[PDB]
């Protein structure tokens, strides 16, 4: 009681401190002219007249209005089909306003490179192989395409088992692209308001279609509706208008031009047909669980960086993983790393590996890698 | 009665959250600003300084910025402030997250630290390595080359107290933790919730170090099967937004995941993966020596008689969960207050056994049958 | 088990009874809430009442035997005529040799080799002569170093390089002398000393004396490397290498204080400036009197430049001091009399009280401070030498009293005066520091703020301090952006990666990289080791006489 | 899931079929036995009683196997038909090959393992009948049985299969003494656990079937009571609950 | 109205010409107020509870 005390005259210690303590030329002349500038609220024209052009502009909720020019405007200079701004008070265009940026699609443009190389992925030779020509040699070098008069593929999809490595090469085509890359945010695609993410989708092809030469990586297909049942409910209408926008902009009546779509799904049968088809997606590369020489190149890769004997041999430690995803090998690596920590030994060494490949398969509850079984030896 | 002391710490400590301009400066900063202020969001930014701001009512009028302390901070998708009537951009952006995000984090932690936990010393270890350990000691992980495990899954038989573990990290930890439940995201509206996730994830990299616990994951995500009737969840949207933010491009930053999950067959098998779960905890119903550190922590603050002899419950019955001991140890505390003893003899806390224990009936004709 | 015994621990009446009737338990009720009651005296319970129940503990303990146990409530006491009786016992049987070793750290103010000879009368195995005094305290302290790690140069390489530009040039060779256990730093480089200048030259010469924390016959080799140096900052670093080649040393001492030691403003005299400190590394506590006579007339000669009286002060806060409650030193008695002869001087404002607090420091009612405070009160300058005297004067205890003083003190808009007690408020609490929590941003005061990164104070390393530093690390204040990394070298005694990165990006001017270099400085609970942060309350110093600063030493 | 075929086994080693098929001889009238020193008895509930139905036939769960054995049967009526003539079938076959009584323990073996073989062929459904033998053999002197669709079997002094199996074996085992059931003592617990496991108020002679077997110079005589006997039964019973009242 | 007595999920008046806060009003609360089920008691039965 009297250590609780302590802690309450520190309380009131405190509280006693408290009530003790207790006892640019913007903001100048510019302000003054400030108040009185007039607004201009942003409006979009649709038409033009003769003589007087009286351009008609919607204002963007309100209505179509019938404003003259402004007295200080140049009639040359506004357009029709051009953004402009209109003083609400004086009910003409006084300025023209530049064509809206649409920033929310501009965000998903990588912009930034992922510092991935293709050497990080491992045991899929031929997966980075397909890529490379549908991604980096169509676009760096098309005169060997033209040179047999065949066409890129323009299109490709990556399916596999999750934690393969779909996404990892994604990463690293964007590190070497040499030309736009563009991620796109699958719940960005679905919006409240109806058809509003199907019109981000027209913007998306736009964006795409002004830089020349473009991959987009659609991650998450099925985010994107990658479906079509389209029931009476219509629970998912919205979606489903916004996955057909994506089809149809995508091929049919002009396609991409010069756009390549990677679209990378760990479920592929839920893929709607019409996506699935090729033209929209001429490749299907689907990345497999890797095989032996796979599998030690991965243990060598992720357990490069960490400090282990020099005699270790990944090929054991691969043959004793039969059916591992890249991301399970790495998790070996590092809880054989994290067992050393556990005994305070800087350099691990191999039995250390063989504990964490009990602890990543057998000791999971996969029932197959602990075997109980005398059943076969 | 040293209860008045305790209640008086409490009341000083909320007086001391209560009591937690410039001559001519300010003066003129809060006649430029307008009495009302509404915040919009920042759609272009033009030289001139004055810039396209949408509006909840869309008037995008070019407007002036004059901020006395900073104009620099302008971004595009900025949530600028702007006077009620003149809509000119008054000053310094607000920033302020979703109110949603706001009520997940906690900043207090009422267990304590995993003393109260008995008998489950080794998933105590795996969560400090993972959680407690990179931060407290960040040079053991650098050295032996292997980037810390971020990701955590608790599975167990209901009441093993994976939540317990959950609580006992937001004691000591140096990370703001987040506390949301799996089910949690029910936004009706189409998107939104799947936006949810994305916010909740970046307020924990605006908070650095974080952990994020995701009790009853299994509603957010599991099996991830197709539409089938047509009704179509969207809560695989939302899971897979959420698989997104955990290993979906870029990088998570410095943010650690805790999640709980009664049954883990029925989680989608991307979720529950390495690079999103690297680290799994499971929580075994206790046996025995387990069950004896529960049963000593429960009755440590309860008087206990010579009389009681623990070891002969915990070895009688077996099957009973840690939150039954609790169970056990309050219902026996009943008992005695019935016959009007503050101090529980042996007989009570056999009878307490037996009524907690009614409900669960197991067990067919497997008895002469093996 | 002593749980309803505790209820007469009001009425001491209840000490008395304690020892009459505790008999079957060795521990039992005479630990858990007696030695609570113990643990409760530094938490909550009053300083008096405290002193009390150190009998009573030291009465209980005595049937129980268990000399150690025993020492460590007479230390906490303060009385070296109860610690002798349990020395007495502990010579009585022979563990005697831990308890010896141990007990040079252990032992309070109240003596540093008197305590060697408390007991010295037997003799016998001439134990605690040798075990508390420095000849067994860092004797296998090599040693055992040398099996853990080996000592070399590996914190001079390139991460715990401190940069050059003149004044980050001599830091980091003190910082590698912090390194220096390690008697090498003097030895690399080609005249590291020559490329330090004025006060970095100062510091170059005094790591000889950090080089060997022991070994007077080490040190002397330490003195043939610069013998009769010819600069004056090497000659004034050589003394203090001298001062600090030993806890203790009983040989080299006596010459120098008489090598220099003009007693009037000069070079000799300021020569001997250093070895003025490194007398005073020996000692602390207040009232000794063995090398009392070498130092009396150093303050007595109250040369008009502060720096003869403030090593004077500095030295006699740790050369003659042996009693609790404060003492009336010789020096210290005229340090008021040349105190009350600077009307001016703001230097010695400062300074006077690092050796009369420091005095008054390792004390308990502190009465007898209070009376010499009286003669000190006079000119505002003396008025806030009074304050920082009191400041140290107060118990250190669990009493909340003194800190609520200071605080409603503090709170007042002017604080020339207050600028340490905020670091007071932390001498005095060392349990629950609930209250170490200090609202500095809703201070309005420069000097507060300054003062409140130090008010930390040195720490085990834990997480919660770094980050404080780390919000505060660059406030507008220069002052304020110093005093933050001085604070995280207290803590340091990431682990240190994160503040060295932080503090380079944060940094980039020349103020900012030494004080970076400083919390890298210190990258790799004792009553004679409260010296340091004592010696250095305000980091306002100047770079000469920060380099002068650089002598601060004592934690292992 | 792991249901339909007998041969399926779920992931926990359970043979469900078998396993419904054991729940299954709850729906059936009650049948117990006591072993009772010098005599064994078997008792039924004769369920569906209704004016119409003549009840012509001797008995009707309580069938002999042999001069020296008896069985009564509880699960579904068509394979009960099946088991007893098998049962009678293998009993003659023993006399027939070694012109002795059949042992009891053998009887039941030797159905079980036909039983046990219809879980362990994909065509077949386990058999739904439970059954409880009582008889004296020479080995083993007077000894009771009970057979289980799994095709498991065991000897009990005392066990009860149909309906309130449960309620049955609780008074049983409360009730019973070792080696001082006296056959007429032993009816009389007969009479008082068919009244705690029977709905039935009053326990009328029409709802309850008694069979009881003893040794009578040198040759088993088993006989089922006829309804004036099982009637006498039922008032003692009767009395001694009104000699029970006041003092309870 | 002190800053202090506002807080999070409150639901305060706004003045109709400078949006000030005017006074802060109770009962914010969604439908779930009706399922309350608090008024109009139900008819006391524990005497009328029978074994
Ligand atoms: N072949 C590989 N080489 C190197 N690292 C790999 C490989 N396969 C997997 N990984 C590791 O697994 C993670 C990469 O997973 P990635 O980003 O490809 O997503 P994914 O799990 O395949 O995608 P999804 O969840 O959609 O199935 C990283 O930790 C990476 O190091």
């Amino acid at each position: 009681d009297d250590i609780q005390q302590l802690l309450k005259k520190i309380n009131e210690l405190t509280g006693i401190k408290e009530s003790d303590t207790g006892l640019l030329a913007a903001d100048k002349q510019t302000l003054q002219s400030e108040q009185p500038l007039q607004v201009a609220r942003c409006t979009k024209i649709i038409n033009a007249d003769s003589e007087d052009p009286k351009y008609i502009i919607n204002v963007k909720q309100f209505a179509k209005f019938v404003v003259d020019l402004s007295d200080q405007v140049a009639p040359t200079d506004i357009e029709e089909g051009m953004r402009v701004g209109v003083d609400r008070n004086k009910y003409q265009i006084h300025i023209p306003l530049p064509p809206k940026i649409d920033p929310t699609v501009t965000m998903m443009q990588v912009e930034e490179k992922p510092d991935v190389t293709y050497s990080d992925v491992g045991g899929c030779k031929e997966q980075i192989e397909k890529l490379r020509e549908v991604v980096e040699t169509p676009l760096l070098h098309p005169e060997r395409f033209v040179n047999l008069g065949i066409e890129p593929p323009k299109g490709v999809l990556l399916f596999g088992p999750p934690g393969t490595g779909k996404t990892l090469c994604a990463r690293a085509v964007a590190n070497r692209t040499d030309a736009c890359f563009i991620r796109v945010i699958g719940s960005e695609l679905v919006q409240k308001y109806v058809g509003e993410g199907a019109r981000m989708v027209r913007e998306l092809f736009e964006m795409a279609r002004t830089k020349k030469a473009c991959l987009i990586f659609f991650d998450e297909i099925d985010a994107i509706g990658g479906a079509r049942f389209d029931d009476g409910a219509g629970g998912d209408n919205e979606v489903q208008r916004t996955m057909l926008e994506l089809i149809n902009q995508l091929d049919g009546f002009d396609p991409r031009g010069n756009i390549k779509v990677l679209m990378a799904t760990n479920r592929p049968d839920t893929l709607d047909p019409a996506l699935m088809r090729p033209g929209r997606l001429d490749r299907k590369i689907e990345f497999s669980l890797p095989d032996l020489e796979g599998r030690t190149h991965i243990f060598k890769i992720h357990a490069r960086s960490m400090s282990v004997e020099r005699d270790i041999r990944f090929e054991l430690l691969a043959r004793l993983c039969p059916n591992s995803t890249g991301a399970e090998i790495r998790s070996v690596c590092t809880e054989a790393g994290m067992f050393a920590i556990r005994a305070r030994r800087k350099i691990a060494t191999e039995k250390d590996f063989l504990e964490a490949v009990n602890k990543v398969i057998k000791s999971y509850a996969k029932f197959s890698a602990t075997p109980r079984y005398m059943t076969y030896n | 009665l040293e209860r008045i002391k305790d209640y008086l710490l409490m009341e000083e400590e909320f007086i001391r959250n209560q009591e937690q301009k410039q001559e001519e400066e300010r003066s003129k900063v809060d006649d430029l600003r307008g009495t009302p202020m509404s915040v919009g969001t920042l759609e272009e930014i033009i030289d001139d300084n004055h810039a396209i701001v949408s509006t909840s009512v869309g008037s995008e009028h070019y407007v002036s910025i004059l901020s006395f302390v900073d104009k620099d901070l302008l971004e595009p998708g900025c949530s600028v402030l702007l006077n009620h009537k003149v809509h000119a951009v008054i000053g310094v952006l607000m920033d302020d997250t979703d109110p949603l995000v706001t009520v997940m984090k906690v900043e207090k932690a009422p267990q304590e630290t995993y003393a109260d936990i008995g008998g489950l010393d080794n998933q105590i270890q795996e969560i400090k390595e993972s959680v407690e350990l990179p931060l407290t000691h960040p040079e053991y992980y650098e050295e032996m080359g292997i980037k810390p495990p971020k990701g955590v899954i608790l599975y167990g038989p209901p009441g093993t107290g994976k939540t317990l573990l959950a609580k006992a990290v937001a004691n000591q930890t140096s990370a703001t933790f987040l506390r949301v439940v799996g089910s949690e995201l029910i936004q009706k509206y189409l998107g939104d919730g799947p936006k949810l996730v994305r916010e909740l994830f970046r307020v924990a990299e605006e908070h650095a170090p974080s952990i994020v616990f995701i009790d009853e994951i299994d509603a957010i995500g599991t099996k991830r099967y197709d539409s089938n009737s047509g009704g179509e969840r969207e809560i695989q949207r939302t899971m897979l937004e959420l698989l997104n933010q955990l290993d979906g491009f870029d990088s998570r930053g410095d943010v650690k995941v805790i999640m709980a999950t009664n049954r883990i067959e029925t989680l989608d098998p991307a979720l529950i993966r390495p690079g999103r779960i690297d680290r799994k905890i499971e929580f075994p119903l206790p046996d025995e020596k387990t069950k004896k550190r529960i049963f000593q922590i429960h009755t440590s603050r309860m008087t206990l008689a010579d009389d009681v002899t623990l070891d002969d419950l915990i070895m009688a019955k077996d099957d009973l969960s840690g939150a039954d001991i609790k169970a056990i140890c309050t219902e026996a505390g009943l008992m005695a207050l019935r016959e009007r003893r503050m101090k529980v003899t042996n007989e009570d806390f056999k009878k307490s056994k037996e009524n907690v224990l009614y409900k669960k009936q197991e067990g067919t004709p497997e008895g002469l049958y093996l | 088990p002593l749980l309803t015994l505790v209820k007469e621990i009001v009425p001491l009446l209840m000490e008395i009874e304690q020892v009459d009737m505790l008999e079957k338990d060795i521990d039992e009720n005479a630990y858990a809430k007696v030695c609570l009651y113990l643990t409760s005296c530094v938490n909550y319970v009053p300083e008096p009442e405290n002193s009390a129940l150190l009998r009573c503990a030291l009465g209980v303990f005595r049937k129980f035997s268990r000399f150690p146990e025993a020492l460590r409530l007479a230390l906490m006491l303060n009385d070296m005529e109860l610690v002798e009786d349990i020395f007495t016992s502990c010579k009585d049987v022979v563990m005697l040799g831990r308890h010896g070793v141990f007990l040079e750290l252990s032992e309070d103010v109240e003596e540093y080799e008197d305590l060697t000879e408390i007991m010295s009368n037997v003799q016998l195995n001439s134990n605690f002569l040798a075990l508390a005094r420095e000849l067994d305290i860092m004797e296998p302290k090599v040693p055992d170093d040398i099996y853990k790690t080996h000592l070399e140069n590996n914190r001079f390489g390139g991460s715990g390089s401190q940069v050059d530009s003149a004044r980050m040039n001599l830091a980091s060779s003190f910082v590698n002398g912090f390194v220096n256990q390690d008697k090498l730093l003097t030895d690399d480089g080609n005249k590291w000393l020559y490329k330090n200048k004025d006060h970095g030259m100062l510091s170059a010469a005094a790591s000889l004396g950090m080089i060997l924390l022991w070994d007077v016959d080490g040190g002397l080799t330490q003195i043939d490397k610069y013998l009769y140096s010819s600069e004056d900052y090497i000659k004034s670093g050589a003394l203090l290498a001298c001062g600090i080649v030993n806890s203790g040393v009983r040989n080299e001492c006596d010459p120098a204080l008489a090598l220099l030691s003009d007693y009037v403003l000069h070079n000799s005299n300021t020569m001997r400036l250093g070895s003025i400190f490194g007398l005073g590394l020996a000692y602390a506590g207040s009232n000794r009197e063995d090398v009392l006579t070498l130092l009396l007339p150093v303050m007595g000669d109250s040369k008009s430049s502060m720096e003869v009286a403030g090593v004077t002060a500095l030295a006699c806060g740790m050369i003659a001091v042996g009693s609790c409650n404060g003492d009336v030193t010789s020096t210290i008695l005229q340090t008021i009399m040349e105190k009350s002869e600077t009307e001016l001087k703001d230097t010695y404002a400062r300074w006077l009280p690092l050796g009369l607090g420091l005095n008054h420091l390792g004390k308990g009612e502190a009465i007898e401070a209070i009376l010499a405070a009286l003669e000190v009160v006079s000119e505002p300058f003396r008025s806030f030498a009074n304050t920082l005297v009191d400041v140290c004067a107060y118990a250190g205890s669990g009493n909340v009293l003194k800190v609520q003083q200071l605080l409603h003190i503090c709170s007042e808009h002017f604080d020339s005066k207050e600028k340490e007690e905020d670091k007071d408020k932390k001498e005095k609490k060392d349990k629950d520091k609930k209250e170490a929590p200090a609202d500095m941003g809703a201070h309005q005061g420069v000097a507060v703020l300054g003062i409140a990164l130090i008010a930390m104070g040195e720490e085990i390393g834990a997480e919660m301090a770094l980050r404080t530093f780390g919000h505060l690390l660059r406030y507008g204040e220069p002052t304020l952006r110093r005093a933050v990394p001085l604070a995280l070298a207290l803590i340091s005694v990431s682990h240190d990666a994160d503040p060295e990165v932080s503090y380079n990006s944060i940094f980039a001017a020349r103020l900012a990289a030494m004080l970076r270099q400083l919390a890298q400085y210190h990258a790799k609970k004792g009553t004679l080791t409260l010296c340091p942060y004592h010696s250095d309350r305000q980091l306002m110093s100047q770079v000469a006489v920060a380099g002068l600063l650089t002598v601060l030493v004592s934690f292992l | 899931r792991y249901d339909s075929r007998t041969t399926i086994f779920s992931p926990e080693g359970r043979l469900y079929q078998v396993e419904y098929a054991m729940e299954a001889i709850g729906h059936a009238g009650t049948c117990l036995g006591i072993l009772a020193n010098d005599g064994v008895l078997l008792a039924a509930e004769r369920r569906n009683i209704h004016k119409l139905l003549d009840e012509v036939f001797f008995s009707e769960k309580i069938y002999k196997l042999n001069e020296d054995m008896a069985c009564s049967v509880a699960g579904i009526t068509s394979d009960a038909n099946v088991l007893t003539n098998e049962l009678r079938l293998i009993a003659q076959r023993y006399l027939l090959q070694y012109q002795e009584p059949i042992p009891c323990e053998q009887l039941v073996t030797a159905l079980c393992d036909i039983k046990q073989a219809y879980t362990q062929f994909g065509g077949k459904r386990p058999f739904g009948v439970s059954l409880l033998y009582i008889g004296w053999d020479k080995h083993y002197g007077f000894q009771l049985y009970q057979s289980d669709p799994s095709g498991n079997y065991g000897g009990w002094k005392a066990t009860c299969i149909g309906n309130n199996s449960a309620a049955a074996v609780s008074m049983l085992k409360q009730d019973y003494k070792e080696g001082e059931m006296t056959l007429k003592s032993a009816l009389a617990l007969a009479i008082k656990v068919l009244n705690k496991t029977m709905d039935v108020s009053k326990l009328s002679a029409e709802k309850v079937e008694i069979a009881t077997l003893t040794r009578e110079n040198g040759k088993t005589v088993i006989r089922v009571l006829k309804q004036k006997e099982v009637e006498q039964l039922i008032k003692k019973h009767e009395e001694e609950e009104a000699k029970a009242e006041r003092e309870k | 109205i002190d800053i202090n007595d506002v807080t999070p999920n409150c639901r305060v008046a706004l003045r109709n010409d400078s949006y000030t806060l005017h006074k802060i009003l109770p009962n914010k609360v969604d439908p779930l107020v009706s399922l309350m089920m608090v008024e109009k008691v139900p008819d006391s039965t524990y005497e009328m509870i029978g074994g």
